[PDB]
């Protein structure tokens, strides 16, 4: 037939990895960007960009080595490899830290490719594509944390850096400066965060502990047939169980997986939402009204006050490190301290 | 005045959990 | 030092959602009565 | 259904629902002008992100005057 | 004019209408204090 | 096959190797040697200052 | 020259060189 | 032309000449042949 | 029954409902404007155009006014401060009141359209059922649009045929409505040329209008009216989820990182004219170049306007407010009354020392004084402690020049560490707090809150893309596999 | 033609 | 010049009623149109 | 328990809910600048 | 601030008597 229909045919062949149309656009990116990734931490330095030793080569372990973001004197630029910061030095490129850039724009493309990846699975089995629209959290998650808020800051160098210490210190950094725990859509993804990690735990031990007793050995796992039109567990007992231990229980099976999906969407988007709202520094840093009383009452204190100070003292103690571009240089006598106070 | 609120709220909150515990719709096989 | 529009955004924003949904399942109910 | 004057003045308007031209049709055509604009876009993309510079721009406030 | 044939019924169950006020209640809870700043 | 890997795998894992151990790394992607991180001149943290003078300054940098 | 081969390939080629490189990592001075 | 500008026309090359001409000629080429 | 979130999906194959829930959400907006037009301006106070303009008083609609030619109230006053004798209807509140009635007239038209649904117009001639020939409307709709945008970019920017658009100078001191000449040669295309716009709408406009008659005159493929579902309205609500997402985005961008269609004496500085010391290098130009032409320092001082140190301040920047710091940002850090002047602070040993300006990302920031060899010479002590640096033991005095505080040298502990702590801030500036109840926490311009409120909306309109796009898409299989 |  | 308490005296005592009366109405009618 | 038989529906036409609303309104119109003082 | 709730009232005010006269329930003989 038409090239497109032979082409279409192949990539849609069922093979070990399906492919389809949307591989093209998932395989390379996605490939490029863990390659990247790997490059980065195992041989590209920070040296330049945070004043950091960040890759195996410098010395670093799994924790501490990571693709730092780029220097502060970058701006939101797009850093390409051509481009008039690099100029096609390879070396300079990744001294620069382009290769952050390099790993976050491939890696969204992937993120990308991987959703059609799912609409297009979706649409050849003839199933709902709730996939691809559950995966719309993490793509949110991704897209506000390391592409919103960095744009919305002064540059890149504020996103983000691609490593398990570097996303510990992302981590006290907003907090420091933002006070992400006191914001209601953290508070709102943490619940929902939390509540998918319960529905996750109570519907399997639910399943596991309402089964038929349909085999006569002690390991039940071999009684499920893999095309079994009747249901494997009651759910009329798991449903009496909770009903009468916890005061409500879940009725319509249907209902419950919908709910299981959309605890954890929500809370992504809520935090989302948060986080772009961090973005331009709009944050719920503080309540006017206990900064007012403590103000004029030295005796005034609350567990959220002892935050703020915890924040300050925090921003004070690490500005010096960890933005070297403002070569901040704060004396002894200014650092806050529970003594001075 | 906003303690007022507050309790209110959160007694609201404590009324609707008991009303859906003690006044749910009763399960029933169809 | 609390504001002033605060409590109204914060009463109205509990009613009007409430009143919404009980006048909802009000008529659901209604729907249901009247059928059966 | 009521008929009006401005409902049969614009009856033909809506009146051929579901008349497909054969085959691809013209899609040659739109994929060369999507193709245009994506290279527009980046174009103005990297002006503004300075990623570009044409002679004679300045993507500044001082550029204003 | 006349009956239109695409009116349908509204139904809200009471496990809706539960869910619509812990939610209402809930965010009235959380964003008070924001509010009241 | 199972023969070609015998002598492809070893050979690549020394070419892995040799990539660290003669110092190509270090020149590729501009990873600075343990010797060289702080230069007579400069004592200090060499951060870049300009975006459009990115490779100049960092060939002053690198240059020591 | 499959794409299950080509894919594998692009999985394991630099794997190993990665690996060869990380090795030569843990003999330096430090 | 800057030198930025011809970076840029000689990336939209090796874009068509190194990912689309070439990944495209396995595609046509191996479901032609299959 | 429908559900709660499934219900105005009665009007999917009600041409005519759709019409109207259509006309009813138009009739909203467009009362919604209006209704905040006159809130507006029966909020804003003209008295102060300088020290009190309009992004200091969480005006939001009002800058989108001025921006293309609304300055005069049938008050006797503009946004500029200069008197106007005979206002004109279109003014402020001729433009609010034009939009009510426009609601009005859209309400009624809904009630009329949702009344009379059924017309022989919404019905198939082939099948008697209802349709919509949803190409030849977007042919149409394309037309009209392409249309509007020529005349809006040939007559009312360009002023053959209109007011103008708003243009300020580079560091918006002096702006107005003006009509701008477009550009056609590659000037046009950076985001902070006025022309661009001009020149922009004109030949978008043009092809707009050709891109109309080719999607009326020419049916689609076969190919992709099945692949797209062009009969099926959804496709057409996923498409314009996304392209509405997409502007979202753009015009966000644009006003967090500022263009020529957002002016700073409309929506404010960006944070980034903070960032990179935008007004505070023009400042020091300026007062440079009068110390060259031989004027002393005080007068160099007194030749810098007011705006422009004004536009210096830390406490206009967009990102040092608040989530849920509400209303203007007088209410935040007061009224701006009048410009104090430069501070210059000297030690004991007379080296010229200079308080560091506070980065926006730091709630607090210490108080730091430094020399031309960026030496910490004096200090704040954090709260109560132990200090070798301190203000009182350095002996610095601060001298003023500009400003009210003119002339005016101070000594004394206190009063200096207070003045090097509102120098922290940028330009120092005098406030009153008692006509508002100010609280002295930094709020947020109307460009952060427009930024902020576009940005979640448009991440939730891409949710709102992905859902319809899979509804549209995936519809067979819908009520279930 | 028409779609079917 | 009076509290938001007046504020909220006005817009609850006209909501309050106001919701009741739609809810009432809103049942009844769903009541008619279920039974025929 | 069980079935009540004293369970009545409750009306409200129109003209009713037009009537209140217009009370209820006017109420509030006349007792605003009262509680505003 | 007050203004803006009488205007409310009276817009609401003429709004149900618009709905009264153009939404009544329409007179039938029975
Ligand atoms: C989900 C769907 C999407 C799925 C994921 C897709 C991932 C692929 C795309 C991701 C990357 C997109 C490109 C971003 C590049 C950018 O942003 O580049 C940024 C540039 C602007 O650059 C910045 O501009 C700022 C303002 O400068 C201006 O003002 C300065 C004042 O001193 C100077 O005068 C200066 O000369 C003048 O240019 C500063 O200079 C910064 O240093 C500089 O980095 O904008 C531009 O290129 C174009 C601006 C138009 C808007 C387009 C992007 C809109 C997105 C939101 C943008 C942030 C808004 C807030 C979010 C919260
Ligand atoms: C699915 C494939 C895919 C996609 C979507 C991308 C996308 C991207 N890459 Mg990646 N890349 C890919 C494959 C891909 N790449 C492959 C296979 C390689 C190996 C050669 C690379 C190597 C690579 C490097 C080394 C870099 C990128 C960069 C980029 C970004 C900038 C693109 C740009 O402006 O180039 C401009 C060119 C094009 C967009 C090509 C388009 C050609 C047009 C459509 C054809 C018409 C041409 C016209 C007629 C002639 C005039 C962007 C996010 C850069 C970046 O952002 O890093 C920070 C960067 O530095 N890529
Ligand atoms: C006669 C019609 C008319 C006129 C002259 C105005 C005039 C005005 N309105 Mg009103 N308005 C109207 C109708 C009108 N309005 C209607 C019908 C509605 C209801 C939807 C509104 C709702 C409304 C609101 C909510 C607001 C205004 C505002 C304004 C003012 C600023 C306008 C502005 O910046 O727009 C800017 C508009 C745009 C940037 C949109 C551009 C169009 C996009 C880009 C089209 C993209 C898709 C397109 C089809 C693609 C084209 C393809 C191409 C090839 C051709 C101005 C005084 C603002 C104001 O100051 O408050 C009073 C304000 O906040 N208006
Ligand atoms: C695009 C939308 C948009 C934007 C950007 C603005 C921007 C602005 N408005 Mg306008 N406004 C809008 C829409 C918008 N408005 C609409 C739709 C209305 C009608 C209700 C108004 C009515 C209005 C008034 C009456 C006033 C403003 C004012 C302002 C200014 C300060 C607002 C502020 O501090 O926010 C503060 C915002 C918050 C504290 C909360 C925002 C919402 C957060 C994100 C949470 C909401 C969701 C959450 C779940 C709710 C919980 C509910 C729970 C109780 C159940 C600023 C210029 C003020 C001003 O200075 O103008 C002179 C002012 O007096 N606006
Ligand atoms: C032009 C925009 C547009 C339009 C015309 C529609 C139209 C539709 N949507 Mg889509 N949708 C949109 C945007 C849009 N949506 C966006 C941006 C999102 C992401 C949040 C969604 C997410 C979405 C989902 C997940 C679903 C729909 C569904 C529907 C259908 C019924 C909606 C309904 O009855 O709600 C009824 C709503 C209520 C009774 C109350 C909702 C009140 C909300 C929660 C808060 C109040 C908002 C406030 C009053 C005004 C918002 C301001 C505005 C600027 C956003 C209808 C075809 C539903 C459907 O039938 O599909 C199967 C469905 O399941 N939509
Ligand atoms: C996670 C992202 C995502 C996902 C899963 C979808 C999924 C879908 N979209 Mg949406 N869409 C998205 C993002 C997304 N879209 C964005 C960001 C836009 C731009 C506003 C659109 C615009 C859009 C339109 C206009 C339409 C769809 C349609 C569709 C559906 C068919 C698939 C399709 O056309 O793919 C679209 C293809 C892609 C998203 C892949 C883009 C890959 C680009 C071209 C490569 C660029 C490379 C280049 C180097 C970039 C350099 C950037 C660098 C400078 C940073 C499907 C439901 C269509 C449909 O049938 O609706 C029901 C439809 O009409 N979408
Ligand atoms: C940190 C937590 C976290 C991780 C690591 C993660 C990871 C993953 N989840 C996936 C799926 C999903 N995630 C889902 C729900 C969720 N996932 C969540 C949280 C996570 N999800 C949460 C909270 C939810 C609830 C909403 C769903 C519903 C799915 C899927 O359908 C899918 C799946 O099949 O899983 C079973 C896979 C996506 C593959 C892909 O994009 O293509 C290839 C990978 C690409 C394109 C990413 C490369 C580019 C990335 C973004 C940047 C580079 C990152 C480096 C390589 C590594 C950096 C490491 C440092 C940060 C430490 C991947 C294994
Ligand atoms: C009826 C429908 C609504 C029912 C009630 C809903 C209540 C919940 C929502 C309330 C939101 C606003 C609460 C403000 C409380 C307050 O103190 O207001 C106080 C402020 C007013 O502030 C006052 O202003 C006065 C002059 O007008 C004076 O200057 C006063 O000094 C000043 O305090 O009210 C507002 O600013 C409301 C602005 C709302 C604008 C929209 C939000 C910003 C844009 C984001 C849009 C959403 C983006 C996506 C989010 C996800
Ligand atoms: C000894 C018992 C001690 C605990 C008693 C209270 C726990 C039970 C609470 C019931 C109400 C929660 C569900 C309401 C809504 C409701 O009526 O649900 C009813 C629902 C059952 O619905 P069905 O399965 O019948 O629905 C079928 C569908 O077709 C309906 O759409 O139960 C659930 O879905 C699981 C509930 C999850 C548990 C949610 C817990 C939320 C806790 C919030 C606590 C806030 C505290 C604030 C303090 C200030
Ligand atoms: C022991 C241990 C314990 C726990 C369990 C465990 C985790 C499984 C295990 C770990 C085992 C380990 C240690 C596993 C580790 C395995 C490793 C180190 C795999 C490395 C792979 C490197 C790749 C894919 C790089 C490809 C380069 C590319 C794409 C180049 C990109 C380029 C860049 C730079 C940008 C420019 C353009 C191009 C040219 C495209
Ligand atoms: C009818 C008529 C016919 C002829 C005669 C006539 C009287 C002259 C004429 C009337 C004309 C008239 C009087 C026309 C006037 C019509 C009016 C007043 C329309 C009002 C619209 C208000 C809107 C849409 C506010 C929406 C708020 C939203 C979406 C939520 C906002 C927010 C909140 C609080 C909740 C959280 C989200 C955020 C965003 C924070
Ligand atoms: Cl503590």
């Amino acid at each position: 037939r038409g090239w497109f229909d032979l082409a279409d045919d192949w990539l849609k062949r069922d093979r070990f990895v399906f492919v389809g149309w949307s591989g093209l656009l998932l395989f390379p990116t996605s490939y490029l960007s863990i390659g990247g990734w790997f490059t980065g931490t195992t041989f590209v330095t920070s040296w330049y960009t945070h004043g950091l030793a960040s890759s195996y080569l410098e010395g670093c372990n799994f924790f501490t080595a990571a693709v730092s973001t780029p220097a502060n004197s970058m701006g939101h630029s797009l850093l390409l490899l051509w481009g008039p910061e690099a100029q096609g030095d390879f070396t300079r490129w990744c001294q620069i830290g382009g290769l952050w850039a390099f790993c976050a724009l491939h890696g969204s493309f992937g993120l990308i490719g991987f959703c059609l990846r799912q609409f297009e699975i979706a649409r050849l089995v003839g199933i709902r594509p709730y996939n691809a629209i559950a995966f719309s959290g993490p793509i949110a998650i991704f897209v506000s944390v390391f592409l919103m808020y960095p744009l919305g800051q002064a540059s890149w160098f504020f996103a983000p850096s691609l490593g398990v210490a570097a996303i510990f210190r992302f981590l006290l950094f907003i907090q420091g400066f933002h006070n992400f725990t006191l914001n209601p859509f953290h508070m709102m993804g943490v619940a929902g965060i939390l509540g998918a990690a319960l529905l996750c735990a109570i519907h399997g031990a639910t399943v596991q502990n309402t089964i038929f007793e349909d085999g006569d050995a002690a390991n039940t796992f071999r009684a499920f047939t893999p095309t079994q039109a009747e249901e494997t567990y009651s759910m009329v007992t798991a449903n009496r169980f909770w009903s009468q231990i916890f005061g409500v229980a879940f009725s319509n099976k249907r209902w419950l997986h919908f709910f299981m999906l959309f605890v954890p969407l929500a809370g992504l988007w809520t935090s989302a939402i948060g986080i772009v709202g961090l973005a331009l520094n709009l944050r719920a840093y503080d309540f006017v009204s206990q900064e007012l009383r403590a103000a004029e009452d030295p005796e005034f204190e609350t567990f959220y006050t002892k935050n703020i100070l915890l924040n300050e003292g925090i921003r004070s103690w690490m500005a010096a490190q960890d933005q070297p571009h403002e070569n901040f240089i704060f004396p002894e006598e200014v650092l806050p301290r529970g003594n001075a106070l | 005045m906003e303690t007022l609120v507050y309790t209110f709220l959160l007694i609201g909150t404590l009324g609707v959990l008991f009303f859906a515990v003690f006044f749910r719709d009763p399960p029933r096989i169809a | 030092n609390v504001s002033v529009a605060a409590y109204l955004a914060v009463l109205l924003g509990t009613f009007v959602p409430v009143v919404f949904l009980i006048t909802l399942f009000i008529q659901s109910e209604a729907r249901k009565a009247a059928e059966s | 259904a009521l008929r009006t004057r401005l409902g049969e003045l614009l009856r033909p308007l809506n009146s051929e629902y579901g008349k497909v031209a054969p085959g691809w049709g013209t899609t040659p055509i739109m994929g060369f002008v999507m193709l245009l604009f994506a290279v527009f876009l980046l174009i103005i993309l990297q002006i503004y992100n300075s990623s570009l510079i044409i002679e004679n721009v300045d993507v500044d406030w001082a550029s204003l005057g | 004019s006349g009956p239109n044939p695409n009116k349908q019924p509204v139904e809200l169950n009471r496990t809706s209408l539960f869910w619509g006020l812990l939610l209402i209640f809930v965010l009235a809870v959380l964003f008070s204090s924001y509010f009241f700043n | 096959y199972w023969i070609i890997h015998s002598i492809t795998i070893p050979a690549l894992f020394v070419a892995g190797w040799l990539f660290v151990s003669t110092g190509l790394a270090y020149d590729i992607f501009g990873t600075p040697r343990p010797n060289e991180y702080f230069t007579q001149e400069r004592q200090q943290v060499p951060l870049v200052n300009d975006r459009f003078s990115a490779k100049q300054e960092l060939e002053d940098l690198t240059k020591g | 020259f499959t794409f299950r081969w080509l894919a594998i390939h692009g999985l394991a080629v630099p794997t190993v060189f990665f690996l060869g490189a990380i090795t030569s990592m843990q003999f330096i001075q430090r | 032309m800057t030198p930025s500008f011809s970076a840029f026309i000689n990336s939209l090359l090796a874009g068509l000449f190194i990912v689309i001409i070439p990944i495209g000629t396995a595609l046509l080429i191996v479901s032609q042949s299959d | 029954g429908l559900p709660w979130y499934r219900v105005h999906t009665v009007v999917l194959n009600d041409p005519g409902r759709l019409i109207a829930v259509h006309l009813m959400h138009t009739a909203l907006v467009a009362g919604w404007a209006g209704s905040m037009a006159l809130y507006e301006l029966a909020v804003f106070d003209p008295s102060d155009p300088v020290l009190n303009p309009m992004w200091r008083q969480g005006m939001f609609v009002m800058p989108f006014m001025a921006r293309i030619g609304v300055t005069d109230s049938w008050g006797g006053w503009s946004i500029t401060g200069e008197s106007v004798a005979n206002p004109g209807f279109w003014s402020f509140e001729g433009v609010a009141l034009a939009h009510i009635g426009l609601s009005g007239l859209l309400f009624l038209a809904a009630v009329w359209h949702w009344v009379y649904w059924d017309l022989e117009l919404f019905r198939d001639p082939r099948t008697g059922n209802p349709a919509l020939d949803l190409p030849k409307i977007f042919g149409i709709h394309l037309l009209l649009s392409g249309v509007l945008c020529f005349g809006f970019g040939a007559f009312h920017v360009t002023g053959a045929w209109g007011p103008g658009i708003w243009v300020s100078d580079a560091y918006g001191i002096t702006g107005k409505v003006q009509p701008v000449a477009p550009a056609w040669g590659p000037e046009g295309f950076n985001p902070f040329n006025p022309s661009g716009v001009a020149s922009h709408h004109i030949a978008a406009g043009i092809l707009g209008f050709a891109a109309g008659i080719f999607h009326i005159a020419v049916r689609p493929p076969q190919r992709l009216y099945r692949a797209l579902r062009m009969g099926n309205i959804e496709t057409v609500l996923s498409s314009s989820i996304a392209a509405v997402f997409w502007s979202a985005f753009i015009t966000t961008g644009t006003m967090w990182y500022g263009s020529a269609t957002t002016p700073i004496e409309l929506f404010g500085p960006t944070r980034y004219q903070w960032d990179s010391g935008y007004f505070q290098q023009e400042i020091e130009r300026r007062v440079e170049n009068s110390l060259n032409e031989g004027l002393s320092l005080s007068e160099a001082w007194s030749r810098i306007p007011d705006k422009l140190a004004f536009y210096d301040y830390v406490g206009n920047n967009p990102a040092k407010g608040g989530l849920f710091r509400a209303g203007p940002m007088n209410k935040g850090d007061g009224i701006a009354e009048a410009w104090l002047g430069h501070p210059i602070f000297q030690d004991k040993e007379g080296r010229e020392l200079t308080v560091r300006r506070m980065p926006a990302f730091f709630e607090t920031f210490p108080v730091i004084l430094v020399d031309k060899d960026g030496i910490i010479r004096a200090d704040i002590p954090f709260r109560r402690a132990e200090s070798k640096y301190s203000i009182e033991q350095v002996g610095v005095t601060t001298s003023f020049y500009g400003g009210k505080l003119n002339g005016q040298v101070f000594t004394d502990a206190p009063t200096v560490k207070k003045y090097a702590r509102k120098a922290q801030l940028g330009e120092v500036m005098e406030f009153d707090r008692t006509t508002l109840e100010s609280d002295g926490v930094f709020r947020s311009s109307p460009r952060g809150w427009y930024t902020f409120g576009h940005a979640n909306f448009a991440l939730l309109f891409f949710l709102g893309h992905l859902w319809h796009g899979s509804r549209t898409l995936f519809r067979d299989v819908f009520s279930g596999i | 033609v028409y779609d079917e």
